[PDB]
């Protein structure tokens, strides 16, 4: 794959396993998973108080506070409705699914409980926009730390949205080769001009970003997006931003891959150079 | 005069002949099985600990089979280990003069004869077999008692260090299984390191130590820096967890704690015996570390009168039977002296370690 | 605890090997003046005959040797890239083997396009001299 | 090619005078055989050590003895990732340097990669084989180098396309 | 000693 | 492992090196009369499915031969009966088989020749064939009643499964 | 006339008297006795003594005897004395390895160089059967490479690591009877220096050594691609030729005049050394055909060269030997047929 | 941290991927990798259940008989578990991989250097699956049994492994190995409903002895008393299965008889399918306990683990163990008999257990180890991967006696 998908799939299978043992009318069985997802958040499906026809799924996230001044719990309350209740010890965001009243088809269930943290993460994306189709400038940016030590701003303007992400790469061979990977994004207008306009910055961070108490390293990018209204309005609104929500997992993926690349033709060099050197014994002529 | 018979009492072989053989005449181990046969080895380091199963090994020597011989009309030199308890060196004239009544019984100490075979009579032995390791200095052909030291590091404390160093490089060994498997791979690879320092970085920059050894099950596994480390218990005993010097500083210690007029007849005489002492470059090594120690402990850290300081650590390329070659030698000298031999006339008149000797 | 191990005793040793050098200068190096002298009036291989001879093979300070080795390095750095065969052609074999050990010498300061002519230099040096040269440059005890 | 052949020529020809090497035990220690050039134990046994040199950061630095022969290559960097896809390459083949006979496990001090050769590789295999078997891996790293970096470039070129493609 | 046998299937 | 005979006794007739015992077959033979219900062909035929899959077999009494020969005569009869429609039709052929002159313990293509041994003169070779003719007979027709079913005209595919299954990789025929 | 007898190296190798058994080291701990039935070679014996590697093997032809030695500081004699070789083990007092062993003329001693810089002579005595050794240890600095014996059975030269070419006297009073005047000099004690070689300024290590058939020349091969003929009549000179091929590990006197050496580069070459001083390069004796790999009979360098024929007062073929694994006998009277020019 | 760490168990079958502290795997998906067969093309590929039958792509199997033998279909089966089942951003979990028994360290290098060197995770555990397999025994014993010695039949999809572990640490010189597993099975199963039923497809007849196992199959006391159970009452024991054809959709139906107990049935007869073999599972684990040191050779005995997918069929342990009694009270009989001297040796207790989780044994002792605290101080992690270099996972200390 070269896209990374947006639905978790754990959820995805856990609740189509449990909906199709639901419609089938057998008895239900006992569920209790932990497990996680990209940028160090939690998820939980288990029975709540024992009883093994209520599914709960629940999740926690250590920057909810910053998403929730943006407007996430109407958001989730409109995607969701009747499934979102109280939240779980721990836990920020739970679901609530009962197998004795559930839908003909299943399927919507599912795909919106698999697209729990997009489903988080888009309020802010959702108010920076409706702030730039109405015209409302002057507005301060949002900062989230969707990392430890990684950082998200999203400012708008008068005729643009700037989402800026600051990320930190490991290892300096991920910082030449994400150096190659953002040189080539920066020159990303051939294939036309109706995508957005992508900025790098390495070691420093942007003017605007100026007062801000941003991070000055060796090891750290700053990735400006710059979004149209062609991108910004309702037609394309969720579609960007489930492309540039899951960006910098994107960046690093293809950033493993390449080095993955890189191993298997030194393997397949190393392969030829044996085969050369055993080619010089007289004994294996 | 007659045929003086001479027999090792070694614990992994036994080899009898008689006096003035260049070569030892019958070569056994002391397999004694009962049944499929529950073999039991007497000998524990020396020390008897199955006394029928050694005086049925000693009726498999005397008998037709192997010498045939009588018991009553020959001579008989046998063997000792060093620090050998008294009890015992009673215990076995007792049995050889009262089971089988030998006209001439003559008990010596290894060192001695390791010494007698390479013909001198003063020099310090050096001893390592399977159990223990015995350093005995000798002057004028009597072992020194008052001197004998004792390091508690041999090849089986060696081949349970190389179990634990090849299962760090994770090859799944069994310290109750796999024991002659390391034990073989011991023998075959396995030497002492010149300079550690060097070694360690030759070990770990270049691939020439790496050699591959098949194992019985087919596998073939890869032994590079632990053919030096293994045999670094003897020098280093913290690396097995023993609180003691080594086996150089122990030499030092023994031979500085000599008389003054004997040091340098002992430091020009050291003499390596046993199975354990067959590792590749141990005397060099040997003499590298007791130079150093002379530096630092007697000339207190001059070099100009380094060269002066003379010592030579001479290894027999024949060590196979060294023992029985110099208990054969010393039987050959000693044919007609019957008067260092013991006599039946003295144990029946209260034989008090055979006259002491 | 030790601290007896950390002292090499090999360095205090009676048989240890000794080179055993006979002394002398071999009259320093070649002289400026007149290797000068045979670049000024374009006589680039009475140069090179001039600055091949007395080399510093006998003295102890390395300062003559690098004069040397850089007056070698400046007179073949000013050769032409058509006269160097006929330029080594000339010489004998004791000249080829000199030759040799200052080309060797000069690879290890490397300055600009000093290299792209001492291959040149070395492939001449080895068509006119053979394998053995290199060996002659390994194998001396006294090198430039 | 411009000064890439003779460059090769002369490290072929040291190479041919370096790799004359015969069966010695040690001197100083009893019944042990280690590469000469490697112990540094007796300074009679050591050749000269020589250099070829191309340009001011592509050298070879080839050290003899009676034994053995270290052959230390720095290869060409222009950039950063030349520079890292080098370090990558040398870390991976010495990873792997048990079944290359005649590699180090790691470099000498300034240099990419080093060989060491012992008599025994030259008794079990051919020497001039062993030569051109070093001339053919200093063309082949800088090779496989160049193309790492193309490919690097091209996929870069296809991820980005493809990411801003569906916007 | 036998267990006998169960016709059913999982 | 596999299942031998367990009616061995030592009053039992011993003929080469296999064994004579009685059987409750109608058709005539050297073969005594057996007043029990249990015989050495209802013992093969009890014994055939676990026995057919086996390739290693040691003979443990003399009664075990016998087992072998009936058990081999057993996957002869079931690749001719694969081939038919209804129960007589099967009995004829069955009788066919039996009539027929197989290899006798001694002569070539006869299988386990290291285990059976040759017969000791001319009489008791005609002993011994017509000690297997009988046992053929009566291995026919016990088979007869078992591979069809009440709902007849059909061979039951439980007993054609075993066609191309051979014990110890012999076979009696090739 | 190429054998290819393994495809492991041959460290050394020994003929006997008859020219019909060959004994070889095949890069281990043993020594194969190979004898020709009819035309092709067979694996007539094995001798497996030494638990080190074997470096050197040397057969007495009058005695017929085998000495061996090896670099697990042993030393022994076989002696065929019914159908099986028998060893006896000589004791040789060294703590390092031993390089090389060599029969006198008149194969009462024999000569060990090891690393230990000493020269073992060694010579059987008969009052306790077993062979002792004496050392010569006073200018050696290094280890002794290689060895050869004068043909008055007195006098032995030596090339080792130090960059020398000596010349020793082995005079064993035991033994041998009193020698007489030799050009090298008059008082002949035992390991008495009479002469040393090797003063060049780049030194090189003397890998070969060989005297020739008077015994008044004396020629050697070192690491520095040099063969040097130093003639003790005209005033002990020494004329040395530098070559600009691989360096010799071998050397053989094979006339008053003419040497062969062979080395590394895989072609056994021939060298003139005039009457008056002059060492001239001849020619290759390893000239391919052409009819219109490497284009040598051996693939690998040539360790040891060996006289064929009658030695060295009438040669015409000489035994070649080296890590290839073969062994090439080369004739002198198809040499001088198809190289032109060559009259020896 | 607070993120529980990957546990990812390879097999030559199945690969069984999830985060620690679960009970079960949250996936367990087909070995297989199918691949198209210059640009991002390494990357078009599938791992899993669409690997299986893709029109355009080629399917590859990178893992016979437990050794890896492609390392980049392995590298590409490692990115797609890690990226896009599991979700997990690989330099923040803690992995722990198992590896087959008798590996070499190379191996462990190979796969240090594809976790490390491509995909930077923070630490890293390679575990013996036998040692996994006695910590997932644990769970239906009391608290004063929970050892690290016993005896691990691992039977899963390839070669069935005879693993004796005493005190954590496996006796490598005594395992043994019986050429029968799963595949052996349905392949058996398969000729047989060949041999006997009609109306299978030819493109899906692996399937349908795929699931006549998983789902009809048992082990029976007696041949011959199962045949005559299956004769006489044929109506109770004989089943039907209905599957539905790939092309041309029509439900067939077949009837599925004796290969019920046929099935299971060559673990204690190898000669009913596999020529070269003979030697039944009692034999084979009788004689890996008799190959071992005496005094550890009861514990052995007492303690004998069931794992694997292939061991997963009703009273297959009480056919063992009763078949090992039946053995190993036959020599303590002739022991009495031929030596007759009144010795009377002790008894030997012989123990098969058999455990809820049995299938995932391996994968559920990963997440039980995984989940404990100390699993943080016994892995490799990066800084020790920089500093001392690939060597470190050579070896890898086992843990001790904990919950
Ligand atoms: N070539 C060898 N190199 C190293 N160790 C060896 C070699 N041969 C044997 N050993 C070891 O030496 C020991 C045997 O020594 P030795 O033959 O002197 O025994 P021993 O006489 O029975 O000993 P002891 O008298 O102390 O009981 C064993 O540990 C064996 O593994
Ligand atoms: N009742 C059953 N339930 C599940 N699987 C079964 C059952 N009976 C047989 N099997 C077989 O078990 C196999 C699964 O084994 P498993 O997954 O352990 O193999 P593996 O990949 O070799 O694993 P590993 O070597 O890690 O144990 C499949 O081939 C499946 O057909
Ligand atoms: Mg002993
Ligand atoms: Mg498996």
């Amino acid at each position: 794959m070269i896209l990374l998908e947006v639905n978790n799939r754990i959820i995805e299978e856990t609740l189509a396993l449990k909906f199709e043992n639901a419609a089938a009318g057998n008895k239900p069985e006992a569920v209790e998973v932990t497990f996680a997802d990209f940028d160090g958040v939690l998820y939980h499906i288990s029975n709540p108080n024992g009883d093994k026809t209520k599914v709960m799924v629940s999740i926690s996230l250590k920057f909810y506070k910053e998403l929730q001044a943006h407007g996430a719990d109407e958001l989730l309350k409109r995607v969701y409705g009747s499934y979102l209740v109280n939240p779980e010890s721990g836990y920020n965001v739970s679901l609530l699914y009962d197998l004795e009243n559930l839908p003909a088809s299943k399927d919507s269930i599912v795909h919106q409980a698999g697209m729990l943290k997009r489903n988080c993460f888009a309020s802010v994306f959702e108010k920076y926009f409706q702030f730039q189709e109405e015209g409302k400038e002057g507005e301060n940016r949002a900062v989230i730390h969707y990392r430890d030590d990684e950082t998200m701003y999203v400012e708008s303007k008068k005729d643009r949205v700037t989402v800026v992400f600051s990320t930190v790469f490991k290892d300096d061979d991920d910082v030449v080769i994400g150096k190659v990977f953002m040189q080539e994004f920066k020159e990303g207008r051939r294939a036309s001009h109706t995508a957005p306009q992508v900025l790098f910055s390495h070691r420093e961070p942007p003017l605007e970003l100026k007062d801000t108490d941003a991070a000055v390293g060796d090891n750290i990018g700053y990735i400006t997006f710059v979004l149209f209204p062609r991108h910004t309005n309702a037609s394309a609104r969720d579609n960007t931003i489930n492309l540039i929500h899951t960006f910098r997992d994107y960046l690093h993926y293809h950033i493993k891959c390449s080095k993955a690349y890189i191993h298997t033709r030194m393997r397949a060099k190393t392969s030829d150079f044996l085969k050369v050197l055993n080619r010089a014994r007289p004994d294996a002529e | 005069g007659r045929k003086v018979v001479v027999c090792d009492n070694g614990t992994g072989f036994v080899k009898c002949g008689y006096a003035g053989s260049n070569f030892p005449e019958h070569i056994f181990p002391a397999l004694v099985g009962r049944p499929m046969l529950e073999v039991n080895y007497p000998m524990e380091n020396g020390i008897v600990r199955n006394w029928d199963d050694m005086k049925h090994l000693w009726d498999y020597t005397f008998g037709p089979e192997k010498l045939n011989i009588d018991t009553r009309n020959c001579k008989i030199l046998l063997t000792e280990p060093p620090m050998n308890p008294t009890k015992n060196r009673e215990k076995i004239v007792e049995v050889m003069f009262e089971t089988y009544q030998f006209s001439g019984v003559y008990v010596a100490i290894q060192a001695v004869l390791t010494l007698y075979a390479q013909g001198l009579l003063t020099g310090v032995v050096v001893d390592s077999g399977d159990g223990v390791t015995h350093i005995c200095p000798v002057y004028e052909g009597f072992s020194l008692p008052h001197l004998t030291r004792r390091l508690d590091i041999a090849g089986r404390d060696i081949t349970r260090y190389l179990i634990k160093l090849l299962l760090l490089r994770g090859y799944a060994f069994n310290h109750s299984a796999d024991f002659e498997t390391v034990r073989m791979i011991k023998e075959k690879l396995c030497y002492v390191g010149y300079n550690i320092e060097q070694e360690q970085k030759l070990a770990l920059e270049t691939t020439v130590l790496v050699e591959s050894y098949t194992l019985p099950d087919g596998r073939i596994i890869k032994v590079g820096g632990e053919r030096f480390e293994a045999p670094e218990a003897l020098f280093q005993p913290h690396l097995i967890n023993v609180e003691g010097v080594g086996v150089a500083e122990l030499l030092f210690n023994t031979i500085q704690a000599a008389d003054i007029d004997t040091r340098s007849e002992f430091y020009k005489h050291i003499v390596l015996s046993g199975g354990s002492t067959m590792y590749p470059g141990l005397p060099s090594r040997l003499e590298r570390e007791l130079k150093q120690l002379y530096l630092e402990r007697v000339l207190k850290g001059d070099v100009e009168k380094l060269s002066k300081f003379k010592i030579r650590i001479e290894d027999p390329p024949r060590r196979k039977h060294m023992v029985f070659l110099g208990g054969a030698v010393l039987a050959d000298i000693m044919k007609d002296k019957d008067n260092f031999w013991m006599t039946r006339q003295e144990y029946q008149e209260k034989g008090v370690r055979v006259l002491e000797k | 605890s030790a601290r007896f191990r950390k002292v090499d005793v090999d360095e205090y040793d009676e048989n240890k090997f000794v080179d055993e050098e006979d002394g002398g200068d071999g009259q320093a190096g070649p002289d400026e003046g007149e290797v000068d002298s045979c670049l000024r009036q374009g006589n680039m291989t009475a140069a090179l005959q001039a600055a091949l001879k007395n080399p510093p093979i006998n003295t102890k300070s390395q300062a003559v040797k690098d004069r040397a080795g850089s007056i070698v390095l400046k007179v073949l750095i000013s050769f032409k890239a058509n006269d160097i065969e006929k330029a080594v052609q000339s010489l004998d074999k004791n000249g080829v083997d000199l030759l040799m050990k200052y080309i060797y010498k000069g690879f290890e300061s490397p300055s600009d396009n000093s290299s792209a002519v001492l291959l040149q230099w070395h492939e001449k040096a080895l068509a006119a001299g053979g394998v053995g040269s290199i060996v002659r440059v390994l194998t001396a005890r006294k090198t430039v | 090619t411009a000064t890439l052949r003779p460059y090769l020529s002369a490290v072929r020809a040291t190479l041919q005078a370096a790799l004359c090497l015969e069966n010695f035990s040690s001197q100083v220690v009893e019944r042990h055989n280690k590469p000469e050039v490697e112990v540094r134990s007796s300074k009679e046994l050591l050749l000269q050590p020589v250099t070829i040199s191309r340009n001011e950061k592509e050298k070879v630095l080839i050290e003899g003895s009676i034994n053995s022969v270290r052959v230390s290559i720095a290869v060409k960097q222009a950039d950063e990732i030349e520079k890292i896809l080098c370090h990558k390459f040398m870390r991976f083949m010495m990873m792997r340097a048990e079944n290359f006979f005649i590699l180090r496990r790691k470099p000498v001090e300034g240099y990419d990669i080093s060989f060491l050769i012992t008599n025994f590789h030259t008794e079990q295999m051919y020497k001039h084989k062993l030569v051109d078997f070093v001339i053919h891996f200093m063309e082949e790293i800088d090779k496989e180098i160049s193309e790492m970096k193309l490919s690097v470039n091209a996929r870069a070129r296809i991820v980005a396309e493809e990411f801003l493609k569906n916007f | 000693d036998d267990w006998e046998t169960d016709p059913d299937f999982v | 492992p596999a299942y031998h005979s367990s009616l061995m006794d030592p009053d039992t007739k011993l003929i080469g090196n296999m064994a004579l015992l009685p059987i409750r077959s109608q058709f005539k033979g050297p073969a005594p009369r057996e007043t029990k219900d249990t015989d050495i062909v209802d013992e093969a035929i009890y014994y055939f499915k676990a026995n057919v899959f086996f390739k290693n077999y040691e003979i443990k009494n003399e009664a075990d031969r016998t087992l072998i020969y009936i058990t081999l005569y057993i996957s002869e009869c079931l690749k001719k009966l694969q081939k038919c429609n209804s129960k007589s039709q099967g009995e004829k052929e069955m009788y066919t088989l039996g009539i027929t002159n197989f290899p006798i313990p001694g002569e070539p293509g006869f299988p386990l020749n290291a285990i059976y041994a040759k017969p000791a003169n001319k009489q008791e070779d005609e002993v011994m064939r017509a000690y297997l003719q009988q046992l053929r007979q009566e291995t026919g027709l016990r088979l007869c009643e078992k591979v069809f079913d009440p709902q007849n005209d059909k061979p039951s595919k439980w007993w054609t499964c075993f066609v191309k299954r051979q014990f110890m990789n012999k076979s009696l025929s090739g | 006339s190429l054998h290819q007898f393994l495809l492991e190296p041959i460290t050394c190798h020994a003929w006997n008297r008859d020219r019909t058994q060959i004994a070889l080291s095949p890069n281990n701990h043993e020594v194969h006795i190979y004898k020709k039935n009819g035309g092709q070679w067979v694996k007539a014996h094995e001798l497996k003594e030494h638990n080190g590697h074997i470096t050197g093997i040397d057969w007495a032809p009058k005695s017929d005897r085998i000495v061996t030695c090896g670099a697990d500081r042993n030393a022994y004699v076989w002696s065929q004395k019914d159908g099986v070789w028998k060893p006896t083990l000589v004791i040789l007092r060294i703590n390092r390895a031993a390089t090389f062993v060599k029969w006198s003329p008149l194969e009462n001693k024999f000569a060990v160089g090891s690393g230990a810089r000493l020269i073992s002579v060694c010579y059987f005595e008969s009052e306790n059967d077993w062979w002792v050794s004496k050392h010569i240890k006073k200018p050696i600095r290094s280890t002794v490479l290689s060895l050869d014996w004068h043909p008055n059975n007195v006098l032995l030269a030596a090339g080792s690591c130090d960059f020398k070419c000596r010349v020793f006297s082995a005079y064993i009073k035991e033994v041998d009877e009193k020698p007489a005047s030799t050009p090298w000099g008059s008082k002949m004690p035992f390991g008495q220096l009479m002469s040393e070689f090797g003063g060049s300024g780049t030194g090189g290590w003397v890998h070969g050594v060989s005297f020739s058939a008077s015994g008044s020349r004396l020629a050697w091969v070192s690491h520095d691609s040099t063969v040097s003929v130093a003639d003790a009549s005209k005033s002990v000179q020494v004329s040395t030729l530098k070559t600009e091929f691989l360096p010799l590990l071998s050397v053989s006197f094979v006339s008053e005049n003419s040497v062969v050496a062979a080395g590394h580069d895989c072609c056994p070459m021939l060298f003139n050394y005039d009457d008056r001083g002059c060492l001239t390069f001849v020619s290759k004796l390893d000239i391919p055909k052409q009819s219109i790999a490497l284009e040598t009979l051996h693939q690998n360098s040539i360790t040891q060269v060996s006289i064929y024929e009658v030695d060295k007062q009438d040669c015409r073929k000489f035994c070649t030997t080296g890590i290839d694994g073969a062994m090439t006998i080369w004739d002198f009277k198809t040499l001088e047929s198809s190289i032109q020019g060559l009259r020896i | 941290g607070r993120l529980p760490a990957c546990v990812v168990d390879c097999g030559t079958g199945y690969t069984k991927l999830g985060y620690a502290g679960n009970t079960e795997p949250q996936f367990i998906i087909p070995s297989c990798i199918a691949i198209k067969e210059k640009g991002v093309d390494d990357l078009d590929f599938f791992i899993g259940d669409e690997a299986i039958e893709k029109p355009t792509y080629a399917t590859k199997w990178p893992i016979r008989h437990g050794i890896v033998e492609d390392w980049d279909l392995m590298e590409r089966f490692m990115e797609q578990v890690i990226f896009k089942y599991l979700r997990a951003e690989p330099e923040d979990h803690y992995f722990l991989l198992t590896e087959p028994p008798l590996n070499t360290p190379e191996n462990r290098e190979y796969t240090a250097e594809i976790m490390f060197e491509s995909f930077n995770v923070p630490g890293l555990y390679i575990a013996v699956q036998a040692v996994l397999a006695l910590a997932a025994s644990w769970t239906s014993r009391q608290v004063g049994e929970r050892t690290l010695t016993g005896t691990v039949i691992d039977s899963g999809d390839g070669v069935t492994h005879v693993i004796p572990v005493a005190e954590g640490y496996v006796i490598g010189s005594c395992i043994k190995h019986i050429p029968i597993a799963g595949r052996d099975i349905t392949y058996f199963i398969q000729q047989l409903l060949r041999d006997r039923e009609v109306g299978i497809p030819p493109e899906q007849s692996l399937e349908t002895a795929k699931a006549v196992k998983e789902r009809y199959s048992y082990v029976c006391p007696d041949l011959v008393k199962e045949f005559n159970k299956y004769d006489t009452d044929g109506s109770k024991w004989i089943k039907q299965y209905t599957g539905i054809n790939a092309i041309s959709k029509k439900e067939f139906s077949i009837d599925v008889g004796y290969e019920r107990f046929l099935g299971p049935e060559i673990f204690f007869h190898p000669e009913f399918a596999n020529p070269d073999f003979t030697q039944p599972i009692s034999e084979v684990v009788d004689e890996v306990i008799q190959n071992c040191p005496i005094d550890v050779r009861r514990p052995l005995y007492k303690n004998i683990v069931l794992s694997g997918g292939s061991t997963m069929f009703r009273d297959f342990g009480r056919r063992l163990q009763r078949d090992l009694k039946r053995t190993v009270d036959a020599r303590l009989k002739l022991s009495e008999e031929l030596s007759g001297g009144r010795l009377k040796p002790k008894p030997i207790d012989v123990q098969v257990i058999t455990h809820h989780m049995q299938r995932y044994a391996v994968w559920f002792g990963g997440s039980m180890l995984a989940s404990t605290p100390e699993f943080y101080q016994v892995c490799h992690t990066k800084k020790d991967y920089e500093e001392i270099g690939p060597s470190i996972c050579r070896h890898n200390p086992v843990f001790g006696v904990m919950s």
